[PDB]
């Protein structure tokens, strides 16, 4: 379960499935479920802080 | 049917193998001094560009690749750091 | 908006956009509660 909920964890900045493991920053995984809310249309105002 | 209930025979997609693209959040469009940005109206849909500079759309769940026009994106004022770059004449049909 | 143009939002968050034709269906008759214009006013 532990090892479960970690892979579920760390999968959210998995960047590509075919190769290594590269990754994304989260606020990055953020900005794309803030835009699956709502499509973001002030692209400069952005205030994830 | 089955005894005091019934079974059920689901029938899924098992994927094999994995295409690699170049994904943009959004285009970064300069017609002379004007300045603005274009970000897909479809958040379930990934822009690309093609060998010969064509900006392309496909969805997530399947590589069906189709070609992108003006009416798949939304005009906004601001650019964002990861955008692509481009002209009026790069710009999809 | 305050220049008498079109704009466009979700009603989970306030994300105003620029309305364009593709974004609107046409139809023959008109309701009550409709805002009148003409072909200059109609978004681009
Ligand atoms: C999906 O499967 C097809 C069919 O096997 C693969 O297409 C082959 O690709 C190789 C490598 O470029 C070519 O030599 C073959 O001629 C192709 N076959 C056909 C029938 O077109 C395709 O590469 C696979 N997709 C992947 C691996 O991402
Ligand atoms: C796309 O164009 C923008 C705007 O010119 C470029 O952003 C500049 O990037 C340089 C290099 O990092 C910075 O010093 C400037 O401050 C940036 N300017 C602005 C206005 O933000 C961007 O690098 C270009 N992207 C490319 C060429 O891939
Ligand atoms: C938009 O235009 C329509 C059509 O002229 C107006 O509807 C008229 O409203 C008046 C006042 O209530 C009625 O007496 C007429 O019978 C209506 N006409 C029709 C054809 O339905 C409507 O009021 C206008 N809306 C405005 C100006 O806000």
């Amino acid at each position: 379960m532990t090892m479960y909920t970690a892979s579920l964890a760390g999968g959210i900045t998995l960047g590509a499935l075919g190769g290594g493991a590269v990754a994304i920053p989260f606020a990055v995984a953020v900005q794309a479920r803030l835009n699956y809310v709502a499509l973001q249309t002030d692209v400069l105002n952005k205030n994830q802080q | 049917a089955a005894p005091n209930g019934m079974i059920f025979f689901h029938t899924v997609l098992l994927p094999t193998a994995y295409e690699t693209v170049t994904a943009w959040s959004g285009i970064c469009a300069s017609d002379g001094d004007h300045t603005f940005g274009l970000v897909v109206k479809d958040v379930q849909l990934t822009l690309f560009r093609n060998l010969d500079d064509k900006f392309y759309l496909t969805p997530r769940t399947m590589y069906q690749p189709r070609v992108a026009t003006i009416s798949d994106f939304v005009q906004i004022e601001g650019c964002d750091v990861l955008f692509v770059n481009a002209t009026v004449i790069e710009l999809p049909g």
